[PDB]
Order: C-alpha cells, then structure tokens, then sequence
C-alpha cells in the first residue's frame, strides 16, 4: 500500500522540479530564528510542512531542497518525512478527506460517512478520484471525539455529520465553495445540545476573588 | 557480543602444509598435531606445560577491552558533538 | 466534605470554554485574564511554586503527577545553558478533547499560564506544541500570542516586570506518540517522535540538551487562576490528593456529547446524567465506560455506579482518571470490536523503537482481530493476557502500557463475551 521506500519515476525524482519561492524563503528564516544557534535542524518538521503547502505533496527532490536549505543530512529529512503521517509523499486531490474511524467516533456511527463518501465519490479508501480533486483515507482520532462523527478536509474540520450532511459538504466542493468549519447539528462546537448545563452565568469579571496580598 | 570463550588460556600448535587429496580433494595431513588444543587455567600453568614436554612456546598476553564511559544522556548534547542525529 | 459536584460557574475557571464571548485579548481581559500579572511575577519562583503546592493540583496529560513538585525540579541555579517551558498541546488520546477546546476560545489563559509558570521555573521562552491537524486552533493561538506582544504582556520586560519571556508554538506532523513528554523534545529538536530514555529527565537534559519542564495545555492554563485566587481556593474542591476542577469530555453512545468543567471526585454517574443528558436509552442499557481516554481500562456497569471521577477513585476500580475522557457504550455495542479498535490504533501509532511495543502492539492487534469474529479458542485468552504483560513495564515509553491496559480490562471484564464468540464460531463451522 503505502510503502516507505521510494524508487524514481519520470514524476517523482531528484531532478523532479522544486524551489522555495521568495516568498517562502522569507517565510524560512522567521522559522528557523525561532530555535536557538546551532540548533537550527530543529527547523525541519516546519520547513518540510511548508513545502508541502507550497506544493502539495513532497516528492524526493522537495526533500532534498529542505536538506540542503537547513544544511542536514537527506536521510535525516527523509526519516521525518516517513514518520509524520501528515506528509504526503505521494500527490493528493485538491480535497484531502480524512475520516476518523477511532472508537469514540466510531460508536457515533462513522461507517455510516465513510460509506457514503465511497458511493458519492465512487471511490474506496486510499484513492482519489480520476479527476483527482479528493482523496479518501480513513485517520486516527483528530481530537474532536464529542462532536462526533467528524472528518478534516485539509485545513478544516466538519463535525457532528450525517450522511446527508457529508453529501452536501461534498457537493460544495465540487461547485467551487467553501463549506464552513464546525458542527453540523445546530450546535456551535463542544456545547451540549438543548442548552448550556453550565456557565449561563455572566463571567465575574477582573478581580473577583483575588486572594488578600496578591 | 558473548565473551564467554575468551576466559581460558589455549595451547596450540604451529600450522603445518595440509594438500589435496588426489581422489577426492579432501584435505590431507602428514602433521599428527594439526587439531591439539589444550585448555589451561593461568598462562603460568600452559608454560609449565609446555616446558616439561620440551617444546618451545610464545606466549601472549590476554587482551581485555578498556573500560569505557556510557552516558545515554550524551547523546542529546546542547553544545557538543556527541549529540545523534537520529534515534 | 463527602459529596462533590454542582460545580458554580464563579467557581469554573474556563469561564469561555464553549466560545460565546470574544476570545481576544479585549475578551480575555473583561473576563479576568493578564490581572495582577505583575504582582505574581515579583513575588518570585519560591512563591508561584507554593501556591501549585498547596493546591494540590495535579498533571492534566494524562499521569497526574503533582504539579508543583515536578515544576520544582526547574527551581536551581543555571549553569549557563538556557531553561526552557514545553507545553503538551498534542491532545491525541482518543476521546480526549479538552485542550482544543482551551487554545480557540481560551488562549489567552495559555498564554499567562506559560508566562508564571515559565517564571516559576524560571525559563526563557515556551514552546506550545500543537498538533499539526489543529490548524485553525494553532492559528487562534498566535493571534493571542501576537496580541500579548504588542500589549507589552510577554517578550522584554514582560508586563513591565524586567522579566523576558517568548512563547513560540511549533506545530505537529501527525504522531500521537509526540504527545510523550520525551517524544515531543525530539520532535521538537526535529527528528523523529521517538521518545527517550530516562535518566535523563527532562528537568536535566531536555530541549536543545537543556532543562526543560514539559506540561499539559490544561496543567499550564490554570496555574495564573491559582495564584491570583490562592492554592486553598483551590484546594478547597474534591477529595483530598485530588483536589480541583477538571474539564471533562463525555462521547459514545450519550444523548449530549459535549465538554464540560466539573468538580474532582464527581460521581461518574451524576456527571452523565446531568451534563451529558444520560445514556443513550437510559441508565440500563449502559454496558461499559471508559472513564480516562483510550489508554484506561473500561470498567462495567455494576462499577460506573458508585465510581468517583478523581485520581484515587478510578485506581481503586482497576482503571485510571488519564485525561478525564469518558467513552460511553451503550448493551447495543460490540464491546470486542470496540476494543480491538483501540488495539488498531495503538499499533498504527507505535513509534517502532523498543521491541516489546513495535512488535507486542501489532501482535495483540492480530489475535483481537481473530478475537471479534471468535476465530479462536478460549486458550488464547491467557496467552493474550500474558503477551500484554510482557509489554507492560517493559518499553521505553507508557504507550505500551496504554496499549495493554485496554485488553486486560475486556479480558477481565467480558471474558464471557469472549469465550461465547468462540462457542458460535466453532460450532458455525464444525
Ligand atoms: C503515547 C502517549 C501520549 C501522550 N499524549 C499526551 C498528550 O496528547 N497531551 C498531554 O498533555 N500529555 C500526553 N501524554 C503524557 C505526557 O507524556 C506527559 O505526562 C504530560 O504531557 C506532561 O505532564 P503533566 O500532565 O503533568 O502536565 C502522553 C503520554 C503517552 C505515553
Ligand atoms: S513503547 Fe512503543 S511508542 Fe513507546 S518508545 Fe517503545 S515502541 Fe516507541
Ligand atoms: S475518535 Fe474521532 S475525533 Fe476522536
């Protein structure tokens, strides 16, 4: 499937086409100023993420310029681009759909959106569509368990769903528009539903209950 | 890794010619003491051995590894070479 | 007292945790943030480390350590090389969800948390660790870290206090194992989460080769609150040893999923039925809680009943409090299936360094996945009992720990569920 040794193609090798454009570059050293001298590799989990954004996906020649702009070793990049599952080291769609399938999420019926992405997209997990603007994974808890169940396209999370509301959200997509971050249910994010069973009260403002010699 | 084969002293002999065999290609040998191998206890007790048997012997001295200075916590030095790159 | 729960809200201090007031700085500062930041600077690390003392907090990650004992281990002179204050915003233990909801509405009550207790420490800068996939939180983030700048409240002379404090946030790639305290500092430093070994602790060597304290999102945030209102306010909810508020995520088969902030040693009982609007088709069809996140044991329904949410309480039920996530399955689910998901994740999320974990998790993770359809026999019960003690307390890191614990609480739980799964399958085919 996803394999973690990489072997050249015409799309994918060190001649492949890559550079930080100015504006990244700029970008670069406000991240790597951040980390004490000396201590600059510090920098690659950032800086291999930002190339990503710029362009994607990371092919071995986006590595190669990340080891080269930071000075370390390739290996010591590809290691990290291997390990951190948010790199993708083969290109994605325009829509990167991860649906979380963890148990909490699960109990709350996430097979039901996975099986509806599949039919409504036409496709099984782990490919993208043939005019490769969504991929379709299955991830790991995203930390919004309550608002379950929830998928992340790219930077977004879409949450408390139904298979009717994942179909619209997909929908828009395809039209051009951007959905909008959150839960679908009425809700606003992790309150209850039917009420606030706290904090209804206003807050008690600066000072209150300050200890004495403070 | 194991060193559990080097705590005796061994007495051995000089290698001598070991040919072909015409018929079938196996190793021959005119040298009856191709194989002795003798296990001592101290080096002084292999040359006392050898002495009273009236043959001449070198006699080297046991090689133990230095010892040596193990700190995990080098390996994530703040401003020297020891720190790794990799784990 | 005996009884705890019934929180008040001028009690709660995550006073905008569900985002209906502004979470800028002018929000922030209405609601009671950066007051009197000065006076708790100048009354010195000895001070701000006794009030995390006597309040008896302890650590929100998941292990709840004691707070102010671990933030001491920071309290000796330098040696030249810079302190440094990591905070653990990686928040990846399956049904916890507390700490994003503190960095999108409450970021700057982390923001000052860092502040006193990097001066506690006395540390130069903090580090946020957030998890990558938290793109719109990390962002709300330095927003607020931006806003502090230019009041003045962190950097050079913070708060006007001759005190220099920095407050980065670096951003995650996808690890749950960057969320151990020693796998974050690699990642950090730019390698791979691989968590490391101890001694060291970090307090000695840590970032950059430099004393460093890591802490919880939850742990970091409340600690201004406690200075400002004294450790005995504090001190003065849950039992004792487990003393506090606690932000508390309440998933699965609830009629409310939601977050919410309660008093310690709550009834883990009261705390469903009151916030969370009770399980799913009543109390009785309750089958099976998971009270601390993923890494705890699930305990019955005869046990949920008497249960106090609280350190000691849950320690005493076989199973621990961890991050305060609590995983509810209703008699309809498939207990099984819903464990050996858990497995699924704990192998996905191994870092692959220490054997008993890369290869124990994934072989655990098989013989559950034989365990849901019964393709087994009731002897292999034991043998998976015994290879999840052989990973226990014999990894490097706690996620082998947590990855053995899940199986051992539905193996000494639902052992019968089991062994009847095997009964149908043998006979299905036989
Ligand atoms: C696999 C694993 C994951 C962890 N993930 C987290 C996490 O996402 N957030 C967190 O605060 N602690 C996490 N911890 C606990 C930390 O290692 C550490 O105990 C804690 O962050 C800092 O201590 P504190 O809670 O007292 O503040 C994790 C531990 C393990 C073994
Ligand atoms: S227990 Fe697992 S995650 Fe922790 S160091 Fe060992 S292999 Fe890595
Ligand atoms: S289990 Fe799906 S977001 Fe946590």
């Amino acid at each position: 499937g996803a394999l973690f040794v990489h072997r050249d193609t015409p799309e994918n090798n060190p001649d492949t086409p890559f550079d930080f454009t100015p504006e990244n570059y700029k970008r670069i050293e406000a991240i790597v100023k951040n980390y004490p001298e000396g201590h600059q590799a510090a920098a690659v989990l950032p800086v291999l993420d930002l190339a990503q954004r710029q362009n994607g996906w990371l092919p071995i020649s986006a590595m190669n310029k990340v080891a080269e702009v930071l000075q370390v070793p390739p290996m010591r990049v590809y290691e990290v681009a291997t390990f951190y599952t948010m790199y993708n080291r083969k290109p994605v769609g325009k829509y990167h759909i991860q649906v979380c399938t963890t148990t909490p999420c699960m109990l709350r019926d996430s097979d039901s959106i996975l099986e509806t992405l599949q039919r409504k997209l036409g496709i099984k997990v782990g490919e993208t569509t043939p005019d490769k603007l969504f991929t379709l994974i299955e991830v790991e808890c995203l930390g919004a368990c309550v608002n379950a169940p929830m998928v992340q396209i790219n930077d977004n999370y879409y949450e408390d769903l139904t298979p009717k509301d994942i179909e619209e959200i997909i929908d828009e997509l395809k039209a051009g528009k951007v959905p909008k971050p959150g839960p679908r249910s009425g809700r606003f994010c992790c309150e209850p539903a039917g009420g606030l069973t706290s904090l209804t009260e206003p807050p008690k403002g600066p000072g209150f209950g300050v200890q004495a010699g403070l | 890794s194991g060193v559990n084969n080097t705590k005796k002293w061994k007495m051995e002999f000089d290698t001598r010619e070991r040919w072909e065999n015409p018929l079938m290609g196996w190793a021959s040998t005119a040298d009856p003491l191709s194989n002795m191998v003798l296990t001592f206890s101290a080096k002084e007790d292999a040359i006392a051995f050898a002495e009273k048997n009236g043959w001449s012997y070198d006699v080297e001295e046991k090689k133990v590894p230095k010892p040596k200075s193990k700190s995990y916590g080098a390996n994530f030095s703040w401003n020297k070479r020891t720190r790794v790159s990799t784990k | 007292k005996t009884s705890f729960g019934s929180l008040k809200d001028e009690d709660r201090i995550f006073t905008n945790l569900y985002g209906r007031h502004d979470w800028r700085l002018k929000g922030a500062l209405r609601r009671g943030d950066w007051y009197k930041t000065k006076e708790i600077l100048l009354k010195g690390p000895d001070w701000i480390l006794g009030e995390m003392k006597t309040s008896g907090l302890r650590g929100r990650g998941g292990a709840g350590f004691p707070t102010g004992l671990k933030w001491s281990f920071m309290n000796k002179p330098s040696d030249g090389r810079p302190k440094y204050l990591v905070v653990n915003a990686d928040e990846g233990e399956p049904g916890t969800c507390k700490d994003r909801e503190i960095m999108r509405h409450d970021p700057h009550k982390l923001v000052e948390g860092c502040l006193v207790g990097g001066r506690a420490m006395g540390a130069r800068a903090a580090y946020i660790y957030i998890r990558g996939e938290f793109y719109n939180e990390a962002s709300n983030l330095q927003v607020a870290i931006r806003e502090a700048y230019e009041a003045g409240l962190i950097g050079k002379n913070a708060c006007g206090s001759d005190y220099d404090f920095d407050v980065f946030v670096v951003r995650g790639a996808g690890a749950y194992i960057c969320g151990e305290e020693t796998a974050l500092i690699e990642s950090i430093e730019g390698k791979q989460g691989k968590p490391r070994l101890k001694p060291p602790f970090p307090a000695d060597v840590g970032v950059f080769g430099c004393p460093t304290t890591v802490a919880n999102v939850e742990t970091v945030a409340v600690s201004p609150t406690i200075c400002r209102r004294g450790g005995t306010w504090f001190a003065g909810f849950g039992r004792e040893r487990n003393s506090g508020t606690k932000l508390f995520n309440i998933s699965g088969h609830v009629n409310h999923p939601c977050t919410v902030e309660e008093e310690m040693s709550v009834p883990l009982k009261e705390l469903i039925e009151k916030h969370a609007g009770g399980v799913t088709g009543g109390w009785d069809n309750l089958l099976a809680v998971i009270p601390g996140g993923s890494s705890t044991p699930l305990i019955p329904k005869s046990v949920c009943e008497t249960v106090l949410m609280d350190f000691d309480a849950l320690v005493q039920a076989q199973t621990g409090l961890g991050t305060a996530a609590v995983i509810v399955m209703d008699r309809s689910t498939d207990i099984v299936k819903a464990i050996a998901r858990l497995i699924e994740f704990y192998k996905h999320e191994s870092c692959g360094q220490c054997t008993p974990c890369r290869e124990g998790v994934d072989w655990m993770n098989k013989v559950m996945a034989r365990f849901v359809k019964g393709d087994a026999r009731p002897a292999e019960i034991d043998s998976l009992w015994e290879i999840s003690k052989q990973i226990e307390g014999h990894t490097i890191c706690a996620l082998g720990d947590g990855a053995a614990w899940p199986v051992q609480g539905l193996i000494r739980h639902f052992r019968p569920e089991l062994e009847d799964r095997m009964q149908r399958f043998a006979q299905q085919h036989r």
